[PDB]
């Protein structure tokens, strides 16, 4: 896994590779790691595929029941529900999740939940095995209040490098854009991002 | 006893009517880190033999130096070094196989899997395998590591037994090899897009192709 | 940690007749669940009317056969081209094996030929060199599937003459070379059905006073 | 495995079973567990098959060299000590042996030495070694006398192996008998346990627990 | 240490023309020590026969358990259980102990009383059904039995010919296993007669 | 809270009658007629679809229910009680039979299981 | 074991080999690995054979009850959700690796499932010891908009690759085709490329060959009247 | 504990059990009776882990005595042995299993037959003419296989038992301090006070 | 350690941090990791400090004796001597060395010798624990035939990021410039490179 | 092997050593003599790991016999014990040490005194009035501490030794098959053939 989420002027964008690995064998080369827990609250998954799928399904259930009673939940609330599951079951889980969402009051927000189950609100976040190779690049190239096109380029270039150096990462680059306008899915193929 | 550090993945090969083909990608991995991107793992010996090596790269470089020294040594006091007394694929393999088995017997192996591909003096195709344990075997198709699991099944559909070899042209064989390299790139996490390919033919000699790329890929169905 | 040993599968079978001997083996070579080769010869003509196979770890197997072939060569050099008798070859192989008692050749060795009276002979070895002359012996992966069948169909074990009800055994009548080959083929066909490491092909080497002859038969490739 | 050897008026009786196993798998029913060191000396096979074979035919070579050099038959004491001193050199390396070196000379009379891979060398009258040793000891101890005839002593050794072959899962196949005299050993045949059991059951009246 | 090879023993079952056969050895041991030569491993509940190899305490327990269950079945159903149905009951019962299993290798044999069709089946210790048409093997000499059956077996054997085939399969397999033997029993099963034969064999 | 009614609500009266069972039978008597006829090669069960309103879609209310592929059921009396009994009958056919024997229960034994459930509602607390 | 699943124009096809093993020994030469969860939802299993069989029947049973409760034909996503939650709870101790395929009112579906509870979606999938051999064939010949005939051909070719190249797989090819608006067609032993050749000899014994100690009639009948 | 033997003759069952109790370094007692009377015509000897042996034996004794009072009837040896087997078969999958091996010698008053049952700690039951637990059988079974007859008298059984004990005293490394011998027949249970 | 060597138009420059660690304790905050084995052949050391010092001292001895007999050694020759020691003693060594040198015939050259003892000639090389975080940045920003000032900036910026993310790296950034003009030492302090 | 005892009285040294040899499961011999005469007035008993015991004892015997011939003189018990100690002290830091414990009983003809030396496999030497190796001392030393006198006769020493063996036969778990007893005095070495 190479995953990231980046806030920008109009909201937030999530990005991910598509490789799933059992050892050196690529068990799935077209995986969808960008997961919907609510209309405009999505997450990026890393770690055990079983664990992160189980957690995401439970969170989706919690937020569906929240919505029926109290209306649309905040991104902070979604992050809290993720944290509660990750913290209380830390002994039995291997999950690293980035939560990204768009409110109209709060706009774009990003929360990262590493292995221990702690929460950290950030302007942008990177995670997964491939993230190690782009700490330098992302820190040098991230700016606040970028445009949609600039943020797409930043994520495309960042994950391109993560894929280039991390054997566990690869395939297509997927993105999900979260703004007031709605939800837009993007996909970028190897022939595009490898020549960057 | 050691552990491999910088490693190379699959080497694949097969026989066809007039010779042999061998291929291997240009990556040197450092665990999951794809560290070195310009590593040549096919090493020609003369104009009749190509040795393909996977596993530990430091040991590969050592074996490369042994083969270079072998050519120098064979030329000493040998007026027919470029004719009747040139190095044969069979000579080069037996030497390597001896070294590999001796090194495993001292509990200090060369951490590699090796395929020697070539054409003999009488025109006969040569294709044989040897690894860190000194284990050897021959087959119409041969592959190491992941290639053994994914390439062999595809290459065996072209040449399933000995009698299929005369019926297989160089165009059909190369096509099969290139497709197998694409499949390995799809499915092996320690592989790269860039690879080298070598053809040893009894008529046209040794053709060494560098900087080849995996092309015609499908992702579109990313559904 | 480095493991100097491996398992290449394979199954071999030696049967001694009245004036002949056969040594058979499948041609499949494997590691784990993969096939390395569908045709990798495992039974070898070593000269002096002796055939040999060292089944198990193929690297050790090839090394042992190579050293024995070499021992035959030097026996001729040192002893005025004297023919190495099967009993003398057997004792020699014991010393080759026991020489590595504390780092053994991981193989089960069988040799076949004729003794000095012209009668069929088979010798069987463990990895460290203990050996025995035998009438019938299977080795390797499917040995446990083959030997009970041979006990019953070669030595007529548990078979009695009809009407006597256990009082008179079925008499041990001698088998022809055609009869032995039938039992060898059926042994390997049955082993192929029930053992995953057995298949692809069967190569039989037959030894008579006239020399060494070869026969090949296809086996199922799944 | 079950091997025994005992001293008596008429010399030494050596009796062994014929079975070799690898785990539960019966590898052979036709193993020769008496090693013919030379025409006058016998050794029994227990523990490692190769270790016993290799080093006891080697012992035969050393005994032959001794009598060439000294122009006299080697004593059982000297022959047994050559083997025990050899295996003691290898102690720790992993040799596996439990053997009875048996002989009959002028100066000693009938003599048996138990020799072990951890260096033990014991002279004695009755020895029994193997997975079925306890069963054979029972029959031996309750029927042994010095003044047994050659015929009765041969049967006692045969019957003691049969007892072990019946109860011990890893013993069986056939029984090999030997009688060691001063003029050399005499082989007294191979006896299939399957046939021997029924024969002994009927003639002796033993094994009433088994239906026949 | 390995629970499935402490006591030893084997079972084999075969189909023939309008008949089935099931056979077992009689040994019970404590590893190398032979303890009993009268430990039969084949049981029957009505016309359905069950052979069980493996840990002897579990062999006894499971027989008592299936007698229990087939007796209640009969009282409620008002008919004897059939081989196909009993096979599912064995499978269900074994799997309920998925993470604390009985260390056994059961074998079912019988003829369906309504269709007349011969039936055999085998299981692993955890309930997986093997429904062969030809033969089923189980025990410490299962490898040897597979070898014998694969060569000796042919389809549509008459009852008295099937007896010879299964007997020779058992006997010669047992003689290549240290922990099997010490007697043997063969059941020949037809739609409304069952014959039981004790075989003479070597006692080592 | 907690269910503090751990005692029987159906009891014998001085005359030996179980009142609540008799009254349940009275409720059945008021129910719409249903019938069953057995033939040599089949069985038929039938009833009237007494629609409570013409605006109601009576096809969405099933009075005749499949219990197993070879067993069906119809009722007279209280509809809601029937609906939950069909749910329980379908489940017990699996839990107490199909998951054990790998086949569906015979008619008489499924009937026996449904009967047991109805008996317990006559004695339980 | 080799199992595959392939999507096509108007449905989905699954296939499997027929060899079950116990270490290196072949227990059954004609095993049935294609399981039915519901009439039009089928799955193939690799791993612990009792677990794949048991987890399929449990979910299949609960799916049937759910279908009766809701008066709706069962959905593949329901089978998937119930399977993954059951397997996740047991933390991989239930060794079931499944490819689940089927048609329902929503359309045609293809998923895979791993013992720990992780699921995957795809147009083509493979599982078991022969999955790498099978996936090599699938990656070489798969295209978008396959016909029914092309998908059956591709699926069986992928199983054949496992049969011939993986020692864990062998014998025959089983296939099941699930097309939208049609009955699912189970094709048991669709290919039979491994029939044993005739033996050289008959091993039928003469009658009386086996030594017998005792004979007796076994009473299988109940206690008799009178 | 150590050696327990059993032999079923014509009209009785004879149980022999060692007297020694060893707690590692020292022999604490040389007169220990490793047996319990379950009913007037049923005796059980035992050997295994310390504490568990007596705890299990007395537990079984209490249960059989309870049955005897409730029904005013003595259970058959077969019925008692089945009860004991089930308890051990239950025990082997417990949190902490009973590490106890037993022999059950009884005289069936209905069938007028002696019966000997051997049951190990796993719940493995066999009916035998003669039996043992531990290493005892390794030394004694070859003698019993030879001399045993089903029509032996009680005196002949005791003599064959003496030969077995003599072989144990010769070839066993441990000093088990002799055996207590008890006979079970139609008249009940009695101890041979000179052996 | 964060270490790197970069070839440019006029030759080659080596760069390194100055942190020496035993556990979390910084045993030396002003370490010199740029070591001279010959006048214009230097190396960067990573791994065991004992091992890399021992190796470098032996190489310096070998090249001093080479020079007395055969004149100035090539950078390739120096790399070979390093490799021989690292390969033949791979079981007992933990050393990752980058060799950089300037010839007049060959100009600037860089060789990297990782753990196994293999040799790789490269336009530039990065190594040490801190290098993982700048694979992306260096790959995106390296050009061939840069000027001296550009190469100093590239190394300064790269090692700045490596120091920022790697706890094992820190202190001052040392550099050694190898050209025809001679040997120049540079040093850059935290207050300079942290604000980049 | 197992039990070896020693006692030095007025005019002699008495060594007692068990007769049993056990190969794990079975007692292979019950008449084994665990002693070697090093010189006419010096005796050494031994116990430890199989093979090494006899190999070490015979090696020492050969060396002392060689000295006796070379010098035509018998070494004092003290001198012999020092030689033996050095060999064991050398052995303990070898590739494979001799796992052998010894008692050396000798009569010094120069001083006209009996002497008993106890040496373990490490090369730990002590001169004692009475000694033992293994667990033997744990059972016997309390009896020897009570009854021992330096002016005891040989007959009184044998009687005290009998009491020690009786206590061993009572409280030790292993059957060591009695002891061979040998006396060392001014007239040399002799064996007590009834004990
Ligand atoms: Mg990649
Ligand atoms: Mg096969
Ligand atoms: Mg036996
Ligand atoms: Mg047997």
């Amino acid at each position: 896994t190479s995953i990231m989420a980046v806030t920008f002027k109009d909201g937030v964008i999530l990005g991910a590779d598509s490789r799933t690995t059992t050892g050196a064998y690529i068990a799935n080369r077209v995986t969808d790691k960008l997961t919907r827990v609510h209309d405009k609250i999505w997450c990026c998954r890393s770690g055990s595929a079983a664990d992160t799928q189980a957690i995401a399904d439970i969170v989706q259930y919690h937020l569906e029941l929240y919505t029926s009673q109290y209306g649309t939940p905040s991104t902070e609330t979604a992050a809290s529900v993720f944290k509660e599951l990750c913290y209380e079951n830390k002994d039995n889980l291997t999950a690293g999740i980035i939560v990204a969402g768009y409110d109209d009051k709060n706009k774009g927000e990003v929360y990262t939940i590493p292995l221990g189950g702690s929460v950290h609100k950030l302007p942008y976040a990177i995670a997964g095995s491939g993230s190690t190779f782009i700490y330098g690049y992302c820190d040098k190239n991230f700016r606040e209040n970028m445009s949609k096109e600039e943020t797409v380029d930043f994520i495309k270039h960042s994950l391109s490098q993560a894929i280039k150096w991390d054997g566990s990462s690869g395939g297509v680059i997927r993105m999900v854009v979260l703004t007031a306008a709605g939800v837009e899915r993007l996909i970028f193929y190897p022939d595009e991002y490898e020549q960057l | 006893t050691q552990q491999p550090i910088v490693t190379g993945t699959s080497v694949i090969s097969m026989k066809y009517d007039n010779g042999v083909i061998i291929a291997a990608d240009n990556l040197g991995s450092y665990g999951s880190l794809l560290r070195f991107n310009g590593v040549e793992r096919l090493i020609p010996v003369g104009d009749n033999t190509v040795v393909g090596i996977s596993g530990d790269i430091s040991d590969m470089q050592h074996i490369e130096r042994l083969l270079k020294d072998l050519v120098t040594e064979n030329a000493y006091d040998n007026p027919l070094a470029d004719a009747e007394e040139a190095l044969e694929p069979s000579y080069i393999f037996e030497y390597l196989a001896t070294v590999m088995y001796q090194r495993r017997s001292k509990m200090n192996p060369l951490w590699n899997a090796i395929i020697v591909a070539g054409v003999q003096s009488n025109g006969d195709q040569f294709l044989r395998y040897v690894n860190l344990l000194g284990v050897t075997y021959s087959s119409p198709t041969l592959a190491t590591g992941f290639g053994a699991h994914m390439a062999n099944p595809l290459l065996r559909k072209v040449v399933d037994r000995e009698s299929d070899i005369p019926k297989t042209t160089v165009q059909v064989a190369e096509e099969a090899i290139v497709n197998a390299m694409r499949v390995l790139y799809y499915r092996d996490a320690r592989s790269s897009r860039n690879f080298s390919l070598a053809i040893i033919d009894k008529n046209t000699g040794l053709t060494f192709k560098k900087n080849l790329q995996v092309e015609n890929m499908k992702w579109d169905f990313a559904k | 940690q480095f493991n100097p040993y491996g398992d290449n599968g394979g199954t071999i079978l030696g049967i001694a007749g009245e004036d002949f001997a056969v040594l058979a083996g499948d041609t499949r070579n494997i590691t784990d669940y993969s096939i390395n080769s569908r045709y990798e010869p495992k039974v070898f003509d070593c000269g002096d009317n002796i055939v040999m196979s060292a089944n198990g770890f193929a690297a050790d197997g090839d090394a042992l056969v190579k050293r024995f072939k070499n021992s035959v060569k030097w026996y001729h050099f040192d002893h005025n081209d004297k023919k190495l008798s099967i009993n003398s070859a057997a004792r020699n192989i014991q010393h080759l094996l026991y020489g590595k008692r504390f780092f053994p050749y991981y193989v089960h060795t069988i040799i076949a030929g004729l003794d000095e009276d012209g009668k069929g002979a088979v010798y069987s070895f463990d990895p460290v060199g203990s050996y025995e002359r035998e009438q019938c012996r299977a080795g390797g992966a499917a040995a446990s599937l083959i030997m009970p069948f041979l006990d019953n169909q070669v030595n007529f074990k548990n078979q009695y003459e009809p009407g006597t009800n256990g009082k008179v055994k079925k008499p041990l009548k001698y088998l022809s070379v055609e009869e032995v080959i039938k039992l060898v083929r059926d042994s390997f066909t049955s082993a192929t059905e029930r053992h995953i490491q057995v298949g692809d092909g069967l190569e039989i080497l037959i030894v008579t006073k006239d020399g060494v002859r070869k026969e090949f038969y296809e086996l199922k490739r799944d | 495995t079950t091997t025994l050897a005992f001293r008596f008026q008429g010399g030494i009786i050596v009796a062994v079973d014929s079975r070799a196993t690898a785990g539960n798998w019966v590898a052979s029913q036709t193993v020769k567990k008496v090693i013919e060191i030379n025409p006058f000396l016998l050794g029994t096979m227990a523990g490692g098959a190769a270790d016993c074979q290799f080093w006891e035919t080697w012992l035969g070579s050393q005994c032959r060299l001794h009598e060439l050099r000294e122009k006299e038959r080697i004593s059982v004491a000297a022959a047994s000590k050559i083997l025990s001193n050899l295996v003691y050199q290898y102690k720790g390396a992993g040799l596996s042996m439990g053997t009875m070196i048996c002989g009959y000379t002028r100066k000693e009379g009938p003599t048996i030495y138990y020799v072990d891979s951890d260096g033990t060398r014991l002279k004695g009258d009755i020895f029994c070694v193997g997975s079925g040793q306890t069963f054979a000891y029972g029959v031996l101890d309750s029927n042994y006398k010095w003044d047994l005839s050659v015929e009765d002593a041969l049967y006692l050794g045969k019957r003691s192996i049969l007892a072990a072959a019946h109860r011990d899962a890893y013993s069986g196949g056939s029984v090999n008998l030997y009688h060691v005299t001063e003029d050399g050993w005499i082989y007294h045949g191979n006896h299939d346990v399957g046939e021997l059991f029924w024969k002994v059951k009927e003639e002796e009246g033993s094994f009433n627990n088994v239906i026949g | 240490s390995d629970p499935s090879s402490i006591n030893g023993g084997i079972v084999v079952a075969m189909t023939g023309k309008d008949c089935v056969a099931i056979a077992c050895d009689l040994r019970l041991g404590s590893q190398s020590l032979g303890v009993s030569n009268k430990f039969e491993k084949i049981f029957h509940y009505g016309h359905v026969f069950l052979g069980i190899t493996g840990l002897a305490t579990d062999v006894t327990t499971l027989n008592e358990m299936f007698r229990y269950k087939t007796n209640l079945y009969k009282l409620k159903e008002e008919r004897a259980i059939e081989p196909e149905t009993f096979t599912q009951l064995v499978s269900s019962s074994l799997y309920e102990r998925r993470f604390g299993p009985y260390f056994v290798g059961p074998v079912v044999a019988g003829i369906n009383s309504k269709s007349g069709k011969p039936f055999i089946a085998g299981f692993d210790l955890i309930g997986c059904i093997d429904e062969a048409k030809d033969f089923i093997v189980s025990g410490t000499a299962s490898d040897q039995l597979f070898g014998m059956c694969e060569s000796l077996y042919e389809p549509n054997l008459e009852p008295e010919d099937l007896f010879e085939t299964i007997s020779q399969a058992l006997l010669n397999a047992a003689d290549r296993d240290a922990l099997s033997g010490w007697g043997a029993v063969v059941y020949i099963i037809k739609k409304d007669e069952v014959v039981k034969r004790y075989l003479k064999m070597r006692q080592d | 809270m907690t269910d503090r009614y751990s005692f029987s609500l159906t009891t014998f009266s001085p005359s030996g009658k179980l009142g609540q069972i008799d009254y349940a039978l009275t409720a059945v008597k008021q129910g719409v007629t249903s019938l069953g006829i057995k033939a040599t090669n089949g069985v038929v069960i039938a009833t009237e679809k007494k629609s409570s309103s013409p605006l109601a879609m009576s096809e969405t209310l099933s009075k005749v229910s499949l219990l197993t592929p070879d067993i069906g059921a119809v009722y007279s009396g209280m509809g809601p009680d029937y609906r939950v009994l069909v749910d329980k009958s379908r489940k017990v056919a699996h839990t107490s039979y199909k998951r054990i024997y790998g086949e569906y229960p015979p008619t008489k034994l499924l009937v026996s299981e449904v009967a047991k459930i109805m008996q317990e509602a006559t004695q339980s607390g | 074991t080799t199992i595959v699943g392939v999507k096509f124009n108007n449905g989905v096809v699954i296939a499997a080999d027929t060899r079950s093993t116990q270490g290196p020994i072949v227990a059954d030469k004609n095993c049935a690995k294609l399981h039915r969860i519901s009439p039009k939802i089928w799955c193939a299993g690799a791993g612990t054979a009792a677990d794949t069989e048991a987890v399929t029947q449990l979910i299949g049973s609960n799916i049937e009850l759910h279908s009766l409760y809701t008066s709706r034909e069962p959905r593949v996503v329901s089978a998937l959700q119930m399977l993954k939650q059951h397997l996740f709870k047991y933390q991989g101790h239930i060794g079931a690796y499944l490819i689940v395929a089927g048609v329902d009112p929503t359309g045609s579906h293809l998923f895979s499932i791993h013992a720990h509870g992780s699921t995957d979606v795809g147009y083509y999938l493979s599982l078991g010891s022969g999955s790498l051999a099978a996936m090599a064939v699938l990656e070489s010949h798969w295209k978008q908009d396959l016909t029914k005939e092309e998908a059956i051909k591709l699926a069986s070719d992928a199983i054949q690759a496992g049969i011939w190249n993986d020692l864990g797989s062998g014998s025959n090819v089983d296939v099941c085709v699930m097309e939208i608006g049609k009955d699912a067609e189970y094709l048991r032993n669709y290919l039979t490329p491994n029939v044993r050749e005739e033996k050289q000899k008959s091993y039928k014994f003469p009658r009386g060959t086996t030594a017998v100690l005792k004979e007796s009639i076994v009473n299988i009948c109940d206690i008799q009247e009178e | 504990m150590d050696i327990i033997l059993g032999i079923r003759v014509q009209d009785s069952v004879i149980l022999a059990s060692s007297k020694a109790v060893t707690r590692g370094i020292s022999v604490l007692k040389d007169s220990d009776d490793k047996t319990r009377q379950l009913s007037p015509h049923t005796l059980m000897s035992f050997a295994g882990e310390a504490g568990d042996t007596v705890q299990f034996a007395e537990y079984i004794q209490a249960n059989i005595q309870l049955y005897s009072i409730r029904e005013d009837y003595e259970l058959s040896p077969q019925a008692v042995s089945s009860f004991v087997r089930q308890e051990l078969a239950k025990s082997i999958r417990s949190r902490r299993p009973y590490q106890v091996n037993v022999l059950i010698g009884g005289y069936d008053k209905k069938k007028n037959k002696p019966e000997l049952y051997q049951i190990d700690y796993l719940g493995t039951k066999v009916e035998l003419p003669y039996g043992a637990h531990g290493y005892s059988g390794f030394y004694t079974f070859s003698l019993l296989d030879h001399h045993y007859r089903p029509d032996m008298t009680t005196e002949e059984g005791l003599d064959l038992l003496k030969l077995c004990v003599q072989e144990l005293e010769k070839r066993m490394p441990m000093d088990f301090k002799g055996v207590i011998v008890k006979i079970v027949d139609k008249d009940g249970i009695r101890q041979v006070d000179d052996f």
